[PDB]
């Protein structure tokens, strides 16, 4: 079943990708500005759901880019995987 | 509740009347209906699998029957049930049998269980399987019925509705009077009770065959027709007057509902049309001059093809009296002439030709058409494939009946689907007959083990010794010594030994045709109409 093998990858990822920024957002904030946990997993929910509230955000120097680098990294790796999913749709078209 | 179907090319057609007779089933309705073909769905046939009721009761995979991966993949050994089909339209007829039988072997060894259903185009190729547990014959019974068709009228349409499940649903319209009394025993059906005793398996245990189809017609207006003794399991037509029923044997019947739910020649000739001779037409002319027919009454036939007749059929039909050799199609006024189809009297014709599809059977309906203008007096037959084109083919610049036929047959397509093919003039008339109409015999045999024999023994074809022929007789001015149908039946068979079944009826607008089958025996009888009786004397 590759549906389910995709459906599992995209799934894989959002689950790597959520990981990423807590454990991102976890060790920095938690200097200047300390931010509980599930703060973070709103964040990284709230960036790869492209709405971006604004309540808390990074006010340092490095803070903000590393946010930014796993962004755009993952606004590239995001549609490989939806263009991923696409595909298979297409051969179950097929 | 996995049930298999295999095809080499699918089309609305084949699909459609399967499905809408499949489902008739009160009893098995629910399965998972899997189709198995090598080629994609059409546009057409892939847009009747997006209907929001049939979508879940029907799994469509691509593959084929030979591979064992895509066998695996319908999950046959638990499937209940086994289908194979043989496509019609062909360039070749010989290589599609090919392609079917081999399928039956792949099936057989895959799961060597199941029941196994199959078509077979050529009767020489009959005798492959042999194993399997039901097999339906194209040519012999094709040929067979059409034979049949030059003593009695008709003889088509009777069988057909015969085998075809109906509520009655259809005669309640109440356009007219007759078309009311027709539909009306179209839903008519054949039956089985053995067991026990029922509302009607008691009256007599122990009187004779004959007195219990008397006093069935008294209380229900059912007819019994053979009993099959518990020994051999060999089915009979009409047991003679001689034999005798018990608690436990066989009854065949028909009714309306199931009966726990309540050089120059003599006589008339008769001339053919095909494409090519086989071991077809050796089977056609059985019937035509059997043992039970007389030397009196034999019409002698004449064969027109339009290739040379083939080494085989020679040594295969000079056993006969009366046949001979004439050549050319249906075109020709002159090659129709050189035979005296003015002295002759029914026209036989069986052809076809090898983008759209109903279209296929064009290039008969014409040739044919212009007779009906050029011989008012005359009788004619005819085979096509889709039984959709029926009505199509002898139409008058102005009917009433013919043409405000149209709003009848849609008016029965839209309440429910069975038969929306019946009302058509031509079609009651016995004039037209299909192919695939006795298909659904096939389908519907899956829940009866007792369809498909009892077909052949009422055409000719198979005879185990104890049996009997399907005869008919006109009706006329001493017979009307009888008011109606009941009357006439018990009057009929205190002599000798024939059952009815259905009449035969005729008016004006040359004129029109009916056939009731089982009719109430309250109904009465003009002066030209006919009768299906069941006559065995071979044996005493």
């Amino acid at each position: 079943s590759a549906m389910f093998n995709q459906v599992l990858i995209l799934i894989c990822t959002l689950l790597c990708l959520v990981f990423t920024g807590t454990c991102g957002i976890q060790h920095l904030e938690r200097a200047g500005e300390k931010l509980s946990l599930f703060k973070s997993f709103y964040f990284c929910i709230v960036t790869f759901s492209t709405v971006g509230y604004g309540d808390v955000t990074p006010k340092i120097w490095p803070s903000q880019l590393l946010v930014v680098i796993m962004i755009c990294v993952a606004l590239v790796v995001l549609p490989l995987q939806f263009e991923e999913l696409v595909y298979l749709w297409m051969e179950r078209q097929k | 509740k996995h049930v298999v179907l295999c095809v080499s090319s699918l089309k609305i057609d084949l699909l459609m009347d399967f499905l809408n007779e499949f489902y008739a089933h009160p009893r098995l309705q629910d399965y998972y209906v899997v189709i198995l073909c090598p080629t994609e769905m059409d546009i057409q046939v892939r847009r009747v699998l997006q209907i929001p009721l049939w979508s879940q009761r029907v799994i469509y995979l691509q593959g084929s029957a030979l591979k064992d991966q895509d066998l695996m993949r319908a999950k046959m050994d638990n499937g209940e049930a086994c289908f194979i089909l043989s496509s019609r339209n062909e360039v070749d007829r010989t290589a599609a049998d090919h392609q079917t039988i081999l399928r039956a072997w792949a099936v057989k060894d895959f799961a060597p269980n199941c029941p196994l259903y199959v078509q077979i185009l050529k009767p020489e190729n009959k005798f492959h399987v042999k194993f399997a547990d039901h097999v339906v014959c194209e040519e012999e019974c094709k040929y067979a019925m059409l034979a049949l068709n030059c003593v009695c009228p008709a003889t088509s349409t009777l069988i057909t509705l015969l085998v075809h499940t109906s509520r009655g649903q259809e005669g309640q319209e109440s356009p007219e009077q007759w078309q009311r009394m027709y539909g009306r025993c179209s839903g008519n059906e054949v039956y089985h009770i053995r067991m026990g005793d029922s509302k009607f398996f008691m009256e007599y245990e122990g009187k004779s065959f004959t007195y219990a189809a008397f006093h069935a017609h008294k209380k229900y207006g059912v007819c019994l027709i053979g009993i099959r003794r518990e020994e051999n399991k060999s089915i009979l037509l009409n047991p003679g007057p001689r034999h005798i029923m018990a608690a436990s044997d066989t009854c065949f019947y028909i009714n309306i509902t199931k009966e726990e739910n309540s050089y120059g020649f003599k006589n008339k000739l008769i001339i053919v049309s095909a494409e090519t001779a086989g071991n077809g037409l050796y089977n056609f002319i059985v019937p035509l001059r059997a043992y039970y027919r007389s030397r009196k009454e034999l019409n002698p036939i004449v064969l027109l093809l339009d290739n040379k007749p083939e080494h085989h059929f020679l040594e295969a039909i000079c056993c006969f009296p009366m046949v001979y050799y004439m050549e050319g199609t249906i075109d020709n006024l002159d090659s129709l002439l050189q035979c005296g189809i003015i002295y002759a009297d029914n026209l036989v014709v069986v052809d076809k030709e090898s983008e759209e599809d109903y279209m296929a059977d064009a290039k008969t309906i014409v040739n044919v058409q212009t007779m009906f203008r050029l011989f008012p007096s005359l009788s004619i037959i005819t085979e096509l494939t889709h039984p959709s084109n029926m009505r199509f083919m002898q139409f008058r610049a102005k009917d009433s009946y013919s043409l405000a036929l149209s709003k009848l047959e849609k008016k029965e397509r839209e309440n429910g689907s069975n038969l929306a093919f019946m009302f058509r003039l031509p079609f009651a008339a016995g004039r037209v007959f299909s192919i695939s109409m006795l298909d659904t015999l096939l389908y519907q045999s899956f829940v009866k083990d007792y369809m498909i024999t009892i077909t052949r023994l009422l055409l000719g074809l198979d005879t185990t010794p104890g049996s009997g022929y399907l005869c008919a007789m006109k009706i006329t001015e001493d017979d009307l010594w009888i008011r109606t149908y009941g009357r006439l039946f018990q009057k009929l068979c205190s002599s000798s030994a024939e059952i009815p079944i259905g009449i035969y009826r005729t008016e004006s607008h040359n004129t029109l045709s009916y056939v009731l089958i089982n009719p109430p025996p309250d109904t009465r009888l003009e002066l030209n109409d006919i009768v299906y009786l069941i006559r065995s004397d071979p044996l005493a």
